[PDB]
């Protein structure tokens, strides 16, 4: 798993060396940020359910179809999972806030994205939309790094997703 | 071959393969038909999770087989 | 081209130079518009120091451009020896090796891996080493060891293009050349979503590895001597990528890393996708 | 490798000399941006997917020739090659504006690209106008941020712009 | 791999919940001791060559033997090796401390370690007395440096002992 | 070079991915720690020359069999010698601190030390003593993270010598 | 690998000592025949070709099912194999007898030769077999030459036949 | 180990080939020569213990400092040790001699002669004073080639040394 | 081309050493030989003619049917072919001798000797009996060592013809 104390340990350890200043100013480095990092996750976990609820229902109004039936957004199951999808994203996130890299989210959600997406005929957008309608919220609830924080990794996402 | 420590820098679950082994594998670089060696018939290698598919496919195509595999660890 | 004369009658180092002619420069006394003949595009003439400036400039005012500039007396030099390399040597790592024989594996496998660079005491990996010798550790797996080590990655990978690491890595774990445009495409793309693991992996992965130098065999220069499914001009490229005895792949050099193999010549040999 | 520091330092080198207190006084106040340095390129890596394809659209809209057959960008593979060399590009483009040196770019990025492109027979042209078409999109991001402290960063975004020239000039 | 953080994650993960404000709040304090713990790992890294050098000079003076002919140190070569490895587990060591977690050092180092050991003919009692010889020294670094806001490092300083005990006995 | 800035690029590069927030989270830690490396270094490059001075002489009182004639701390040319090789490790330890990695320091010292000691029957010792009675006045004129910095880098060489 | 000078030495350093004089005396004395070991090793590489091609026709007369349909020796591609490994056993051997030492032999040839054969179903008896078949008639040749200074090469032979024979034994 | 027995077979070996003419006529080369060899061993064995003793001697002539407390010189222990080493370096040389090549040499005292030495602060410089006193005194119980075959093997140690 | 004197410098130049007393053995051993090996090619040189009169003939003798038209041993051309080979395999086992080492036989008759033999269907037997013939008569002519020698090199293409 890819966090910056990881990485440096790695990096240190191929080049065969002790762990010299230059790495723990770096490691310093991730330390410093978490106490923003650290606010952002108690936030979103708080607010974790209506943000999800927001974001299922955004995904509808975008794509009024889907709730037509023979559709994929149609009949409870598929809510359900819709849901479930939605909420498993954002603990990955708080996970990531937490443990300082991006590491979190490549291992679970990433890597395989497409295969998985393809075989089952999900449509990257609509997870896109629902983490950007997020954003949006939680450009309320945060403020200064704390917010600058959330939405790197929220991003993140974005961009492996499309 | 017994691992000392985790073999591969890059890092995963690490596994232990036993495989017979056909001349093709391990060639000697000698003149006439290739030998692979007499004291290893049955090459032990341990591999991280990722390369284990790769490797596996490798030795099916090569005559040799999967003796066993068993976790590193 | 070849130049006849290292100097001029005049004491004089004659310098090579090479430009893009232009229609100014030189043209046929025809009537209609001026046009340079097709097979000098790239002309090359041999000028003495003195009137090298002066050439220089002229070629420079009129549409021309200097492609390179030469000093004659590396020009109209020898193609390399092949002696060394046209029968490789090889090295055999045996099961239950001696403490020397381990050794000289060892210095055989930097020698390959890492062309005539020199790597430093300190640039050695003990651990590697360390695991080669009580076992457990293949002469392959040593190799894959040494092109994930980031010595490999400052000097090929960090400071060239993929285009020309990918043919620096065709030579040391290969001794071929790279043969057709495919081949380079391929190692592009392959390093674009795996990245640099998994183009390491796929030469040491790939079947003419194994079969040839498969496992414990220290790899050494297959190319020089004729190989399955080697287009001729990969003969010839061999010639570019490898340059003597006591020349290596530096990034230290000025420029340090550039193409060996230009890509209009590798586009010859085939081209398509 | 080399980046803004290192530089500074090899300079000093080559003279024999510590740091004249001047020169310090760069490096002291390139520190000071850094901040600023960084949301810049948090900025592009964020938006990295998008500033593509949008520079993308307006490649092949412009140049209509490269998707028709025959043309460089057909058929898909070739498509999908184009789409590659410019996250490439970009990528890099982003690593020196870290560094707050071109160096890195010039390097792996850009030396030989040209010739590379001209045997190929891409048109060197074209691929130098994405180029640009993707500069300012991003700058357009770089500038006008979201939740950022409101300030002045022009000095980044024009040290900016000349990486993506560096670019479009070696490989043009 | 693994280390603190990420380990309270993983845990999480499989519960199938996000994190619990309890779980957080020990993360925090980790956080918190940080500045104390880089120190600590500083002092180790600073001292390694003495480290060794020291607790070998030890070893051979209790186990004459092994710089004997027909001993494990001997000749050169051999005694080479020792040296090495020795440093080897202390680099290990270090990292897991900077980690705040055993793991990296079990699965990298330790994993295999023993058996290899065994195969050699090498004595792992002898090994492990080693590693406790350069515990003490180490201890000594960390607990006693120069320039360091007092303080009190003892949580620090045991966990440090743990990572060189999950040596001692893994090798023995 | 390897200084921190260098090092993530260098991974991401290898990985063949952007610079996501792991990476600048490292980076800050670089740039933070700056204000105490800079100041270091300033004091160091104020007092050069005395601290250059008591080094040179301080291996003498060592050693002192060096200066009698027919041996190497003998004669002038040796001792001019001496003092300007303690100075070139000082300027890279300066050039270090200001780098915010090892980087000058391996590169021009370290890589090829050993060699280049043999060849010319340069005894590691030595120079040790030269930085160790510096490392003791460097701990009068600085303090707190400053002198912590200056330490890391000295001790390097000290770790690098031996 | 070993011979018989190296080994003395290891022996030896183990002691710790320098070499007993008696021992320099059996290796002056080794040097004194040099000259009759090197021609009867010569008298093998000489003859290799026949002494193989010899012992096959035998061995063939003898176990005409290994060239039935069924047999191991049957069909071309497994019979050039069992020709070749005849073949290197001799190699080996010879190169024990210049050594005046097993070991080469035992390391790089017999070790494991048993397992393998039992693996791919090969009759290690016939092997065996296969072995003297070539033993007898190399000292055949060893023994009776023609233009070397006549005298006693008996000791030599003996060794000859063991080295031999221990091939046969760890085969079978 | 190396010699030039082993090694003929080695150079056969790998090719797959028979040992033909080629190798012999090495072979041939070396046990001529060993009579010389043999002869020199004879010489050293002997006298090993007085050309010992002058050798430590020596060396604390050389550098008297050694000889005062605080030293290496200094205390039994220490001079016990300077003699078992000089003394592993004649036996590997005897060996040498008879084996007919480095090899003896090579594995026991060569590899890894650095860092051992690094690490323990033992300086090249005493150990071949050592030999040259040593190589001195030979150069008077030997003459014509069994000195020379001496000379040689005391050499290719003061070169590994150095 | 394999000669000892190329392989000792082949070897030491891999380690990537000095040539040391090891090799030098060998070398001697490679010229106290020559004076024989010398001999050899001076009197192999010189009844040269005579040799491939009788060979040639010889294999006639052997194989009656070659000489019947239809045949290969039959017309000139062919018997003119036939001298022409055999001359040019002793000429290769004088130069042998000269350079001591098989080099010289490898290089221009054994690399690729099977194929050639096959395309053009010269059945090895022949030049076998030739060689044969040849070291008998040589037998004669020569004595002792450089007999010895002269064999060595007549055989191993024996071997590599079969
Ligand atoms: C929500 C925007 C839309 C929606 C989603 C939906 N998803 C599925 C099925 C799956 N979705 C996933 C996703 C994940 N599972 C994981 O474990 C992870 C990583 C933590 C993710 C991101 C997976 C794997 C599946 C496949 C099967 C499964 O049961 O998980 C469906 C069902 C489609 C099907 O079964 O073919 C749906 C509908 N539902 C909506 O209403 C939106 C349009
Ligand atoms: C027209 C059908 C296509 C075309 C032609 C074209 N050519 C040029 C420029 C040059 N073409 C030549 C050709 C020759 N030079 C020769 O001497 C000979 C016969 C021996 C040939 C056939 C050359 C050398 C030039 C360059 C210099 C010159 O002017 O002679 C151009 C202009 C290129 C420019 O940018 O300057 C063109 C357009 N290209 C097309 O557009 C048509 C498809
Ligand atoms: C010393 C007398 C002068 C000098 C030499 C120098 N060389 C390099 C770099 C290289 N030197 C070589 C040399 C060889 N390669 C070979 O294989 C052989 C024969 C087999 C030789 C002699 C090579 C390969 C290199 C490149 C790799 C390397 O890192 O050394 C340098 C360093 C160049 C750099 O810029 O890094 C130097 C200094 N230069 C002097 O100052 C002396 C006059
Ligand atoms: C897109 C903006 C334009 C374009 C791009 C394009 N490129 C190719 C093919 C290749 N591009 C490269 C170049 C590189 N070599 C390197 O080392 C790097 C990284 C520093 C790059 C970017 C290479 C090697 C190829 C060859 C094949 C491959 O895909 O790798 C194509 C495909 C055309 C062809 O292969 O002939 C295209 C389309 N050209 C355009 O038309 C756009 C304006
Ligand atoms: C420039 C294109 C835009 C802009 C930038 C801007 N940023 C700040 C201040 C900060 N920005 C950051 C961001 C980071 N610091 C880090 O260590 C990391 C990596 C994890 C990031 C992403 C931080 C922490 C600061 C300091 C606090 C703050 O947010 O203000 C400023 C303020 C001025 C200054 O830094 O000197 C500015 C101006 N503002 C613009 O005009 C653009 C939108
Ligand atoms: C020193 C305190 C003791 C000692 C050590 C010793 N070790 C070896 C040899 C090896 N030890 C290791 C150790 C490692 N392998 C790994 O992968 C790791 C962890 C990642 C380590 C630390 C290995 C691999 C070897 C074998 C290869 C080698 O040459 O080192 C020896 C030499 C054994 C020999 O007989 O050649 C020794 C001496 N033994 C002692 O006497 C000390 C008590
Ligand atoms: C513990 C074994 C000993 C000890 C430690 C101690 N350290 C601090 C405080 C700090 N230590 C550091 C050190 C670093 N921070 C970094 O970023 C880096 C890498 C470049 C290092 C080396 C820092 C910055 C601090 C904060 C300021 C300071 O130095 O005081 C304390 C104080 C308490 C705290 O948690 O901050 C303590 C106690 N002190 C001892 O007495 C032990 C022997
Ligand atoms: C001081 C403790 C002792 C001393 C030093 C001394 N040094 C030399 C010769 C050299 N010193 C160095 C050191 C460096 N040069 C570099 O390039 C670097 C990296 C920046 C270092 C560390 C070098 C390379 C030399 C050799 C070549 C040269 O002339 O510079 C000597 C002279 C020894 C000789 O000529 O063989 C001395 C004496 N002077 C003393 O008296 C102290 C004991
Ligand atoms: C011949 C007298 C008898 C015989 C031989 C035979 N061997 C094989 C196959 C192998 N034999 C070996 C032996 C070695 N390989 C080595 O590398 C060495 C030297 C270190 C030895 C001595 C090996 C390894 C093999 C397996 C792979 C190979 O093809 O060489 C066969 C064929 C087995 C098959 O089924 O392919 C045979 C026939 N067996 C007989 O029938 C004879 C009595
Ligand atoms: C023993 C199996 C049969 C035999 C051997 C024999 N040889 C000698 C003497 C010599 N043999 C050689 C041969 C070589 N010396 C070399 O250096 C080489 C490789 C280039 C060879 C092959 C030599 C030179 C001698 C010395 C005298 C001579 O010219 O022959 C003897 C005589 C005893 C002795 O060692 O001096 C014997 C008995 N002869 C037989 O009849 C045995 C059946
Ligand atoms: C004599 C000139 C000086 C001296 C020597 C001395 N040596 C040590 C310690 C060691 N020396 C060696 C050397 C060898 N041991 C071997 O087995 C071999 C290869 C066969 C050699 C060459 C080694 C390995 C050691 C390390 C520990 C040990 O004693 O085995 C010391 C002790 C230093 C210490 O504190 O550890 C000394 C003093 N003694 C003198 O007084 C001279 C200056
Ligand atoms: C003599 C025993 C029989 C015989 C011989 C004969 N040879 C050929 C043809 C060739 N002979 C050789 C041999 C060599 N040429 C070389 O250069 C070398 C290496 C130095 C050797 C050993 C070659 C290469 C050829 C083929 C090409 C050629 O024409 O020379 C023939 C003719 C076969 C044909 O098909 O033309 C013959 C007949 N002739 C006899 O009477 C004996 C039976």
């Amino acid at each position: 798993m890819k966090t910056v104390i990881t990485e440096v340990i790695a990096s240190a350890d191929s080049q065969g060396r002790f762990l010299n200043n230059t790495e723990l100013q770096a490691a310093n480095g991730r330390f410093q940020r978490a106490t923003a990092s650290m606010e952002a996750a108690r936030a979103l976990t708080s607010n974790a359910d209506s943000l999800v609820k927001g974001a299922v229902q955004e995904v509808y109004n975008k794509f009024p179809y889907l709730t037509q039936p023979g559709q994929m957004g149609y009949g409870d199951t598929n809510q359900a999972k819709c849901a479930r999808d939605i909420s498993h994203y954002l603990r990955f996130i708080t996970y990531s806030l937490v443990a300082g890299g991006t590491g979190p989210l490549d291992d679970y959600i990433v890597a395989g994205l497409r295969e998985v997406n393809r075989t089952f005929n999900l449509s990257p957008s609509w997870y896109i939309e629902a983490l950007k309608h997020i954003k949006g919220k939680v450009g309320s609830q945060l403020s200064g790094q704390p917010l600058t924080e959330a939405n790197a990794y929220i991003d993140y996402c974005i961009n492996a997703l499309s | 071959s017994v691992l000392t420590g985790d073999n591969q820098q890059r890092g995963s679950k690490l596994f232990k393969i036993t495989i017979a082994l056909s001349p093709t594998l391990a060639h000697h670089p000698w003149p006439g038909l290739d030998t692979h060696e007499p004291s290893q018939s049955s090459y032990s290698t341990i591999v991280s999770l990722e390369r284990l598919l790769p490797e596996m496919t490798r030795i099916k195509r090569n005559g040799g087989r999967i003796l066993e595999i068993t976790e590193g660890e | 081209m070849n130049v006849l004369t290292t100097s001029s009658q005049r004491g004089g180092k004659l310098f090579k130079v090479t430009m893009t002619l232009s229609p100014a420069l030189s043209h046929h006394p025809w009537p209609s518009l001026d046009t340079y003949e097709p097979s000098q595009n790239s002309y090359s003439v041999v000028v003495p120091l003195d009137r090298l400036l002066a050439e220089m400039t002229y070629i420079k005012n009129k549409g021309g451009r200097v492609l390179d500039i030469s000093p004659a007396d590396l020009e109209a030099l020898g193609p390399p020896d092949i002696s060394s390399v046209a029968i490789p040597l090889k090295v055999e790592l045996w099961a239950k090796a001696d403490v020397s024989d381990v050794q000289a594996a060892i210095v055989a496998a930097y020698k390959q891996i890492f062309g005539n660079t020199y790597v430093l005491e300190s640039e050695r990996l003990t651990s590697a080493e360390s695991l080669l010798r009580n076992g457990s550790i293949s002469v392959r797996e040593f190799v894959r060891l040494l092109a994930k080590s980031e010595l490999y990655k400052e000097r090929f990978f960090f400071c060239t293009s993929n285009n020309r690491f990918t043919e620096l890595n065709f030579k040391h774990f290969l001794g071929r050349a790279p043969y057709n445009q495919s081949e380079i495409a391929a190692h592009l793309d392959r390093y674009q979503t795996f990245g640099y693991d998994a183009e390491i992996d796929s030469y040491i992965d790939s079947d003419e590895y194994i079969q040839a130098f498969g496992e414990n065999v220290v790899p050494y220069y297959r190319g020089f001597k004729s190989q399955s499914g080697q287009t001729v001009e990969s003969f010839n490229r061999m010639f570019k990528l490898y340059r003597g005895d006591a020349g290596s792949d530096t990034n230290l050099n000025l420029q340090g890393q550039k193409r060996r193999v230009d890509p209009k010549n590798l586009l010859r040999s085939g081209r398509g996708i | 490798m080399q980046d803004a520091f290192t530089k500074a330092i090899v300079a000093a080198d080559l003279r024999g000399s510590f740091l004249s207190e001047q020169e310090l006084n760069q490096l002291t106040n390139l520190v000071k941006e850094s901040n600023k340095r960084l949301d810049a390129v948090n900025a592009i890596t964020g938006n990295a997917a998008e500033i593509i394809s949008d520079a993308a659209h307006k490649l092949f809209a412009e140049q209509t020739d490269l998707i028709r057959p025959g043309g460089n960008a057909y058929p898909n593979r070739r498509m999908a090659a184009c789409l590659r060399d410019m996250e490439i590009i970009l990528r890099y483009v982003s690593y020196a504006l870290l560094a707050g040196d071109a160096s890195v770019l010039e390097d792996r990025c850009l030396n030989g690209l040209k010739e590379t492109y001209v045997a190929l027979g891409t048109p060197t042209r074209s691929v130098a106008r994405a180029v640009q078409l993707m500069k300012e999109t991003a700058i357009g991001y770089v500038n006008s941020p979201s939740g950022v402290t409101r300030g002045d960063c022009s000095a980044l975004v024009n040290e900016a712009a000349t990486y993506f020239d560096k670019a479009a000039a070696s490989i043009a």
